[PDB]
């Protein structure tokens, strides 16, 4: 956004932007076509592109809670081979850091080692010693963790 | 990188260590507290994780100076410390000036002292917001709301925690002034009903004229009284 | 390296935490303008209560300091109650060590000073909030003194404090070349003038202090109000 | 990562950004379990051999006078936290001459750890105890947490892979404040028998469990007192 | 960085039956703004252009700093450019099959959404080798040289033994060419320990590699 | 914090220490004040700051400082630090005496400040004392002798050393070791001041001795002017 | 950089798993407890040929039945060696009897995780105690050792290796002990620093071997008695 | 910065364009040329300011107009509830509970409905 | 006040400020000493005292109390702290057990002290190594090498200096029973040892010997000028 | 290289010869001969002993190289009587490789302008206080 702008500065994505900007609020023929905007940051932002009207409900996306989770993971393996001898939902409150995204992956890559293995039909502890994997970061010599 | 130290200002005067507690406390549960003449109730919302825990895992209503409350609602943690020092604090009053502690001394009390724990950079801030509340003989039911900025407001209806943004307007709406506090220990389940929009095992304490400058946990039977506001 | 970080010198001298110790007394802002009158110090203040949720009564500025010293802040409201504790600690202090009640210059000298010294040393901040304080002595008339947080008391006639601070200068400036006991036209008018609310008797705090009667009085929406309607001229 | 200075700083949401990590800290540790019935709780820990053999690094500890703990994390660590709690517990019996109750002890421990987490410079107590006891009432069992927030819990488990040893225990709790001594404990080993990677046997080597409540000091059994207790097969 | 970061992407080139497509950290940081970002997009238009097609970024904190201000910003059109990458990655395409493999020595400098599962899952630590592989990765040195009848390999293992993998080749040639020196056609002990005195003791005055490995 | 702290007691990774060497740096901008010794006595010669009217009176000047009846100092470097350690060597100067009703042999002292000024480059996190101070005294022990010292803490016996700015080598090629005959001292000491001058921007100070009690001159005026004129050519 | 009381991205502290290196920097040293008392040795790695060897104390006698066998940092063990004696004798002073093993190994373990930035008195350490040892000794529940760590995690254990040989020499050792001394485990111990062999055919030069046995307090075995044992292989 | 050369000296000129009148309007005054600033290209700058009570009423009154209402809903204590806003963010406020009613099926708005129309703006900061 | 950890452990088990300390005694002066069976010496490549030194304060060599004495390599002002503490226990252990104090006690001393400030909160552990030699009650001219990090040798030659692997390969090389004799054949093998290294020894060499509890004398450089004529013509 | 004087470009730079030189392949690419003054200030990133192998340093000079390395530049000069080393050797107490240089080059041109190609060595004087002093 903009700022007190000496030696070397930006112009070009200003007037992008401040021409985005007025094709949107500026005058007034507004009302034949809606926007949607997706940013992974908000605290870049100056209140331009945010007067209330510009860019209408700010709507929260947060992590997915205690349960969505264990419905991502239903979500995803829907097209997996999956036991009936399987829990969601402590591989939900087991893991509890993910955004939703990696949840994904859990059920993809957890196929991937339930066919490491060479069954042709995933178990629990696929998905449980696949989420072993989505960060891991070693760290051993650990018989002392008592 | 004006940040991660609380001895640090903003360019334009904001100190992000207290606002980054403030919503250390608003991703957490609500505990609203409900001021009429006959004192003051609390009613503290329950976010009952695993079966595993049994009730009152985690006392949230805590007591302070045998009539003082403490309804919290950041980290447990913080809370319980600070909790404890004003056990000590109403321990030095009663100790050092005889005259049972007056609230508006110990809301100030706690409240710089949880203040001037933020000009540190040898100290975090807290990250619970909590209140108080009781009465005197003569008193008037008193109860003050502390940030983890430090200070301090006397309130009516305060309501701090996650959906406070949602507890503000049904507590505007009740008739604040003249009623009885019964029916008001009845009303907060209504309120405590609506604002969780998701096992909401909730728990109140009250001070009051059936109490005596006191606390208890209801006593047990709005338990069973005030659960039969589902439907609403 | 750390000019922005640590009160130490930055070039040019302009250490980078008083002036943004000065923008956090803007946060929000609840103005006070201080009125001093031949024979009376009156105090005023602008206070806005939210929601009709908190209890109006127990949210002011408008501290007492002692019998003869009331004091008004307009920074940050967190940092307001640690410095007049401090300023409640030196007065009794000043009583119970040097006999007579303080009088209320180097009160604000002292208060000054450990402002000075929070601005001083590091690993700590220098707390936002400036003290309008008014005060009688015997010898002289009533006073009125503001430190800052960098500890810079000056000795006022009509300065003000908070958002809107130079609009409020500029009218009392304009509004005292001209030559004031009733105070009417100049200290609710200062507010009235620069923010245009022309308020009702409720959100305006008023603390008077007279050669009459030094004791500091809070005055209540009765006195007020009658203060108000004075402004029909 | 200007978050790694850190017990001190918040990150932007509400994370205090390490602390949270001690508790990942005792994620890492080994799996254990404790439980209570409506007489007497009991303690059963199984205990990691990272050696040509030991005895496993013992976890669960003697502190008391029927205030037993179960560690789970750092182990020196663990060890100057159970000598505050074993010096003070006597220092009730020395004073009041009667025994510390247990709701007490675990809150003074909760505001002991709680101190590091507030200063500077000084790392949480990353260990997380699953400490249990018979007090006046019914005997209490109470996790605690490298976050200075301790649980009232009842059958709870905390150490590696423990999820899944609480989702066998969350569904098995209709059958608590019954069950006797005999028919509890093989119920909580047959808990404790779920974070093992799934090859068969809680052998009496690496299982140690401890036993507290009425009319019976907290009891340690070692390496030979757990093999009268040998049921199940899956 | 003394890890075969790239040598497994020399491996993965070296048996593909496939495309590969080599793009270096900074053949992306040229100097008009928004045609870094240009390069970036034409890429993976010629990349969907061929059915099987696989793709690797060397050097990839070349394209960091993670999100900063908006006062002396400096970073942004770099950003822009990793921004369009993290596009690329994963935004309203049947994306073809670029299996995207990437490398670099440092984590999050990488700021999120780049190192979020679906763009850069299955992350790999080439951490430094143990006493058992690494006396293996001077047997892959050891296909050479002449050496001498019997020689202790796992000592040369326990005499190093927190160097880096792709380092034991400086003991290889460094050891080498103490070989030559000495005018003999074959390596014996005490010049394989006159070499690892010679590139461990005397190497790491400088030469720092626990200053990534707090990095990792 | 830590992020704050300038880290003054760490070695270079070449092994030397970043802020004592900047101090030698802080020498070869502000520093003159060579020192003569003969069989007779020992003389310092010195230079003031500037040509700049506007100073009325020195008692001594800012350079030659007196310490005992038979010592004196001279300094180099930051004329605020060593003002505060000349004082602190004062002081030594004098307990020596309330410890042994001696008039302190030099080496003494001069072991004794840079003992202390080690003590300040080795922790307590600060800043070195940036002065390469010198000293002039006598003994009943030792005859009369000169010591230097520096920021860094060694010393010596320098027989003709200078400090500060344009480093004396030409007098390691005009310094006759046995025998001197110190009006010739002050010949050559307006010698190397007229190669890098009356008490204007001069000052220059002798120490000699009449029957045992030793005698600190500090040249008065009109002696600079005979000085000067004792040339022709040098 | 960071400070010492940090936990790491891996999920423990920075200064524990970097003390567990400088542990495969060292000398190796293996201890074997058996069923008739526990033999402890060390090669303890002469670098010049111009000198005297005898004087390499790395097999420590803490009391006459307790004897250590560190490696790692060397002479960083000194201030806990010299805990461990003295908290000895305080014991024996104290209580008028032996100790165990778990005692002075209960002791020393508590000073490992024992440091800081800002605590108390500068007194305290900074950096952990960057030397792994074993305390071989013997007791009334019988001979066994108790091989520490830099965390203070202690273990009991029969058969421990540590140093740079603390993989090829473990994994050795875990396959050629189960039964008994009967004299041949001070033999098959040293045959397994002669596997392990650095510069030197193990003589009675650069290896030091001590047991410790139950009929006498310990023997810091001599030169002729080493290399008669080194004859014997 | 030779396209505001051009602007600049046709702003002054030689004349002083003696018909025409150009006026701009523009967040970030602090980034503006002070060429372009000085009287005379530009004379009377226009402090445009957020609505302060009064103001505030007068933007949800004329927002409020055409969407069906209440007769008593009190303007005062949603104008009184949070300041520190813009015309867009109470035109917002009446966006919003006219959003209420249209998910919510009702006939106009309730006093609840600007009452939880402000406290989700007053949730939009920065 | 200062309580920063500097001494801390990096990544790989590098203790990086004593190695900065090792550097710190490599690029000092060159000091050796031999045992030499009866005797011991000692010698440091001195610089240019000659110009303008005074040889009595240039010592490297020093004397502890009587028998043991030592020659520092490094920094040559944190050494004389050393020294001065050295002197001081070594003293309170003539008041205690009344010897003629042992070498192997006192250089235990100076390695525990400096692995003491490898310990303690922010002090920069010293960047000198010793020549620890002497004798004891029973003849056994023991010689001792310190390093900064408090490890202590008793090895028999330990060149130590800035250029003394070659001195020390040397003197692997030329040291095995023909310097068994009184002092001849041992102070040939010094001064062979250290013009192996730079020039002659009228200006550069200094020795010391020690015989059998008495006499520690220097050799002035007019003595030493045989033993070196004497090598010259080998 | 020792790039001193935003940043990133820099940055970018030396993470471009750090890659460009050992990306994927090689010709016959010995002589990457890296000259440095400051080798404590860059980014050891460079030696992998891959991309930066085996390397050679020295101390200033000795005495001896004061010596034999004076008198090869004086070899194509004329001065003959009067050649020493005890206003070489402990002089400057070490003297540059290059203050050799600039001693026989402005001793030289010293005494060339008074224009002879003589053996003085007291106009050597003059030029090292003209030099170094």
């Amino acid at each position: 956004k903009r700022f007190d702008s000496e030696k070397a500065g930006d112009r070009e994505v200003q007037r992008t932007m401040l021409e985005l900007l007025n094709q949107l609020d500026g005058f007034q023929p507004n009302t034949q076509v809606k926007v949607i905007a997706a940013t992974n940051r908000v605290d870049i932002l100056d209140p331009a592109l945010l007067r209330s009207g510009r860019l209408d409900r700010k709507i929260e996306f947060p992590m997915p809670n205690e349960e969505a989770r264990a419905r991502i993971m239903q979500i995803h393996s829907r097209k997996m081979n999956v036991s009936p001898d399987v829990n969601y939902e402590e591989l939900a409150r087991c893991t509890d850091d993910f955004n939703g995204a990696q949840c994904k992956a859990v059920c993809v890559e957890a196929g991937m080692i339930a066919l490491r293995r060479g069954a042709t039909e995933l178990t629990h502890e696929d998905y449980m010693e696949g989420i072993l994997e989505v960060q891991a970061k070693k760290k051993a010599n650990l018989q002392y963790y008592a | 990188g004006y940040d991660l130290s609380a001895s640090t200002f903003s360019p334009d005067g904001r100190v992000f260590q207290v606002e980054y507690a403030m919503k250390a406390v608003e991703n957490s549960s609500t505990a609203i507290g409900i001021r009429c003449k006959d004192g003051v109730v609390f009613g503290v919302e329950k976010l009952v994780l695993s079966k595993l825990y049994e009730e009152g895992s985690n006392k949230r209503l805590f007591n302070v100076d045998r009539h003082v409350g403490m309804a919290v609602a950041g980290l447990l943690a913080d809370a319980r410390s600070l909790a404890d020092i004003a056990r000590e604090e109403a321990s030095n009053f009663r100790s050092n000036f005889g005259y049972n502690i007056p609230l508006k001394h110990l809301a100030d009390r706690v409240a710089m002292y949880v203040h001037a724990y933020t000009l540190y950079s040898a100290v975090r801030p807290f990250g619970c917001s909590f209140m108080l509340g009781s009465y005197s003989v003569n008193d008037g039911a008193q109860l003050y709301m502390i940030d983890p900025s430090g200070v301090s407001y006397g309130y009516w209806g305060c309501a701090i925690g996650k959906a406070r943004q949602a507890a503000k307007t049904e507590i505007e709406k009740l008739q604040m002034k003249e009623m009885t506090c019964r029916d008001i220990v009845k009303e907060v389940a209504k309120i405590i009903y609506i604002v969780h929009d998701e096992a909401f095992e909730l728990e109140l304490s009250w001070v009051g004229e059936l109490t005596n400058g006191r606390h208890e946990i209801v006593p047990k039977d709005i338990r069973e009284e005030a659960e039969k506001y589902a439907k609403e | 390296g750390f000019d922005r970080h640590i009160t130490i010198f930055s070039p040019e001298g302009r250490l980078y935490q008083v002036e943004y110790a000065f923008k956090a007394i803007n946060q929000g802002g609840l103005t006070s303008v201080a009125v001093r009158g031949k024979d009376c110090a009156v105090i005023v203040t602008q206070k806005k209560v939210p929601d009709k949720l908190l209890d109006s009564s127990t949210v002011t500025h408008l501290f007492k300091i002692t019998e003869n010293i009331g004091c008004v802040m307009t920074g940050m409201t967190a940092d307001s109650r640690s410095q007049v504790q401090r300023a409640r600690y030196e007065a009794a202090n000043w009583k119970y060590k040097y006999g007579y009640e303080i009088p209320v210059d180097m009160l604000c000298k002292r208060i000054a000073d450990i402002s000075q010294v929070y601005t001083q040393n590091a690993e700590m901040r220098p707390l936002g909030c400036c003290m309008i304080l008014i005060g009688i002595d015997e010898e002289q008339g009533p006073q009125v003194y503001k430190c800052d947080p960098a500890g810079y008391y000056c000795g006022f006639k009509a300065t003000a404090a908070g958002v809107k601070q130079t609009e409020s200068t500029s009218f009392l400036e304009k509004k005292v070349k001209k030559k004031f006991e009733q105070t009417v036209e100049t200290a609710i008018t200062c507010l009235s003038t620069v923010l245009s609310i022309d308020f009702k008797p409720s959100e305006i705090e008023v603390g008077v202090v007279t050669v009459e009667n030094p004791k500091f009085r809070i005055l209540t929406e009765a006195e007020i109000d009658a203060h108000l309607v004075a402004l029909a001229e | 990562n200007q978050y790694d200075n850190d017990v001190t700083v918040w990150s932007p949401q509400g994370r205090i950004h390490q602390i949270e990590y001690a508790m990942e800290a005792v994620k890492q540790g080994s799996a254990t379990v404790g439980l209570k019935s409506k007489t007497h709780a009991v303690l059963v820990a199984l205990k990691r051999a990272q050696s040509e053999l030991a005895a496993h690094q013992k976890k669960i500890l003697h502190v008391d006078n029927h205030i037993g703990i179960s560690i789970a994390g750092l182990t020196a660590d663990a060890r100057l936290l159970c000598n505050f709690m074993r010096q003070e517990c006597l220092d009730s019996r020395f004073v009041f001459d009667r025994p510390l109750p247990v709701s007490r002890l675990v809150s003074l421990i909760g505001s002991k750890t709680q101190i590091p987490t507030q200063r500077y410079g000084r790392r949480p107590y990353g260990v997380g105890l699953l400490i249990a006891g018979y007090d006046d009432m019914g005997p209490h069992i109470f996790q605690t947490c490298p976050s200075a927030n301790y649980f009232d819990c009842r059958a709870m488990s905390i150490g590696a892979r423990s999820q899944s040893a609480r989702t066998y225990l969350e569904r098995h709790m209709s059958e608590f404040m019954e069950c006797n001594l005999d028919e509890l404990v093989k119920h909580g080993l047959r808990a404790l028998r779920e974070t093992l990677p799934a090859e068969q046997d809680l052998t009496t080597k690496n299982v140690s469990i401890g036993i507290v409540g009425k009319d019976l000091e907290f009891t340690i059994y070692d390496d030979d007192d757990v093999s009268p207790f040998l049921d199940g097969l899956e | 960085p003394g890890t075969g970061k790239t040598l497994c992407a020399r491996a993965v080139a070296n048996r593909t039956d496939a495309c590969f497509i080599r793009v270096i950290g900074s053949e992306l940081v040229q100097k008009y703004v928004g045609e870094g970002a240009r390069m970036v997009r034409e890429l993976f238009e010629m990349a969907r252009t061929k059915k099987a097609c696989l793709i690797f970024f060397d050097e990839i904190d070349a394209i960091g700093g993670a999100r900063f201000d908006d006062g002396a910003g400096g970073d942004n059109e770099v950003q822009r450019t990793m921004l369009e990458l993290i596009n690329q990655l994963d935004g309203f395409d049947p994306r073809g099959n670029i299996k995207v493999l990437m490398a670099t020595n440092r984590p999050d400098t990488l700021d999120p959404a780049l190192m979020r599962p679906g763009r850069l899952d299955r992350k790999i630590e080439f951490s430094l080798p143990d006493l058992e592989g690494r006396t293996h990765i001077f047997k892959i040195h050891a296909r050479s040289m002449s050496v001498e009848r019997d020689i202790r390999f796992e000592l040369l293992a326990r005499l190093c033994p927190n160097s880096t993998g792709a380092e034991i080749r400086s003991v290889c040639t460094e050891a080498g060419m103490f070989a030559i020196r000495a005018r003999r056609k074959i390596a014996t002990e005490k010049d394989f320990l006159e070499a690892v005195n010679k590139v461990i003791k005397s190497y790491a005055k400088f030469s720092a590699t626990p200053r990534y490995m707090t990095y990792n | 914090s830590r992020r704050y702290d300038s880290r003054t007691t760490i070695f270079s990774p070449e092994g030397r220490l970043y802020q004592v060497e900047y101090a030698m740096e802080a020498i070869g901008h502000a520093g003159t004040c060579l020192g003569i010794l003969a069989n007779d006595g020992v003389l310092l010669a010195a230079e003031r700051r500037n040509i700049h009217k506007l100073l009325d009176e020195v008692f001594f000047s800012e350079k030659i400082y007196k310490l005992n009846e038979d010592m004196a100092c001279s300094v180099a470097g930051i004329t605020s630090d060593a003002n505060v350690l000349t004082n602190e060597l004062r002081l030594i100067a004098q307990r020596y005496l309330l410890q042994y009703q001696e008039p302190i042999p030099c080496e003494q002292l001069v072991t004794a400040l840079c003992d202390i000024k080690q003590a300040y480059t080795q922790f307590g996190g600060k800043r070195p004392f940036g002065v390469s101070l010198l000293y002039i005294g006598w003994d009943k022990h030792y005859g009369f002798q000169l010591y230097q010292s520096d920021p860094s803490g060694n010393y010596g016996g320098w027989k003709a050393t200078c400090i500060g700015n344009n480093s004396v080598s030409m007098l390691k090629q005009d310094y006759k070791e046995g025998e001197m005959t110190l009006k010739s001292a002050l010949a050559l000491a307006i010698k190397v001041l007229n190669k890098t001058l009356s008490a204007e921007k001069v000052e220059i100070a002798t120490l000699t001795r009449e029957n045992g009690k030793t005698v600190i001159r500090v040249l008065k005026q009109k002696e600079v002017e005979q000085l000067i004129k004792k040339h022709e050519e040098e | 950089d960071r400070g010492v009381n940090t936990f790491s991205p891996e999920g423990r502290l920075f200064q524990v798993e970097y003390a567990i290196e400088a542990i495969k920097l060292g000398s190796t040293a293996i201890g074997i407890q058996t069923s008739e008392g526990v033999c402890l040795a060390v090669e303890k790695r002469i670098t010049s040929p111009l000198m005297e060897p005898s004087s390499i104390e790395k097999i420590v006698e803490i009391d006459a039945h307790i004897g250590c066998a560190m490696s790692g940092l060397i002479a960083d063990a000194k201030t806990l060696i010299d805990k461990a004696r003295v908290e000895t004798q305080n014991h024996w002073f104290t209580y008028n009897e032996t100790m165990t093993v778990e005692s002075v190994t209960q002791a020393v373990s508590n000073l490992a995780l024992q440091f800081g930035e800002e605590d108390a008195d500068p007194g305290a350490m900074s950096r952990p105690f960057g030397v792994a040892l074993l305390f071989g000794g013997v007791d009334e529940k019988g001979p066994q050792l108790f091989h520490m760590d830099p965390s203070g995690t202690f273990v009991q254990c029969d058969a421990r290796a540590i140093g740079s040989a603390s993989e090829g020499a473990q994994s050795s050792l875990q396959e050629v002990y189960h039964k008994s001394m009967t004299l041949k485990e001070a033999i098959k111990s040293s045959l397994i620093i002669l596997k392990q062999v650095m510069e030197e055919k193990l003589n009675a030069t650069n290896i030091e071997l001590a047991t410790v046995q139950p009929g006498q307090n310990f023997h810091m075995f001599t030169k002729e008695e080493l290399e008669e044992v080194i004859k014997d292989i | 910065q030779r396209t505001l050369m051009e602007l600049l000296n046709q702003m002054d000129g030689f004349d002083t364009l003696h018909r025409v009148k150009m006026i701009m309007a523009t967040n970030r005054p602090d980034t503006l040329d002070p060429a372009l600033l000085r009287p005379g290209r530009l004379d009377r700058k226009i402090h445009i300011d957020l609505p302060n009570e009064q103001a505030r009423l007068d933007i949800l009154k004329i927002h409020a107009g055409p969407i069906t209402k209440h007769g008593e809903i009190d303007y005062e204590a949603i104008v009184k509830l949070s300041d520190g806003f813009n015309g867009a963010d109470l035109r917002n406020v009446c966006t919003e509970a006219g959003m209420f009613a249209i998910r919510a099926d009702h006939d106009f708005v309730v006093q609840e409905d600007f009452m939880k129309a402000v406290r989700k703006v007053a949730d939009s900061k920065k | 006040s200062y309580d920063r950890a500097i001494t801390v452990f990096s990544p790989d088990g590098h203790l990086f400020q004593v190695e900065y300390a090792q550097e710190a005694v490599k690029k000092g002066s060159t000091a050796v000493g031999v045992r030499g069976r009866d005797i011991v010496v000692l010698g440091v490549e001195k610089a240019s005292v000659a110009k303008l030194q005074d040889e009595r304060t240039v010592r490297k060599i020093c004397a502890l109390d009587d028998n043991v004495c030592m020659a520092f390599a490094g920094l040559t002002a944190d050494a004389r702290i050393v020294i001065n503490r050295a002197r001081v226990e070594c003293q309170s252990h003539r008041l205690t057990v009344e010897d003629p104090v042992t070498v192997e006690y006192i250089t235990r001393y100076i390695a525990s002290l400096k692995q003491r400030y490898t310990q303690s909160n922010g002090r920069r552990p010293f960047g000198i190594s010793a020549l620890i030699v002497g004798f004891d009650f029973d003849g056994t001219p023991r010689l001792y090498q310190t390093d900064p990090s408090g490890t202590y040798h008793a090895w028999k030659a330990n060149a130590i200096g800035r250029g003394a692997k070659s001195v020390r390969e040397f003197l692997e090389k030329n040291y095995t029973d023909d310097a068994i004799e009184t002092d001849d054949l041992t102070i040939k093998l010094v001064i062979k040892a250290l013009l192996e290294v730079v020039e002659s020894g009228g200006k550069n060499i200094e020795l010391a010997v020690m015989r059998r509890d008495q006499s520690l004398k220097i050799l002035n450089p007019e003595e030493i000028e045989k033993y070196v004529a004497e090598i010259e013509k080998e | 290289i020792d790039a001193i004087g935003g940043e990133r470009e820099i940055q970018r730079t030396m993470l471009e010869l750090l890659n460009q030189l050992d990306g994927f392949d090689s010709r016959g690419d010995v002589k990457v001969i890296m000259a440095t003054n400051r080798i404590e200030t860059l980014d050891p990133a460079l030696i992998r002993p891959g991309r930066i192998d085996r390397k050679i340093e020295f101390p200033l000079p000795d005495e001896k190289t004061k010596k034999r390395i004076f008198q090869i530049h004086t070899s194509r000069m004329t001065l003959a009587d009067d050649v020493t080393l005890d206003d070489l050797i402990m002089a400057k107490d070490d003297l540059s490789g290059a203050d050799i240089k600039a001693i026989c080059t402005e001793a030289g041109l010293m005494a060339l302008r008074e224009r002879r190609m003589k053996v003085t060595n007291e106009d050597f004087k003059k030029s090292k206080e003209n030099v170094l002093y």
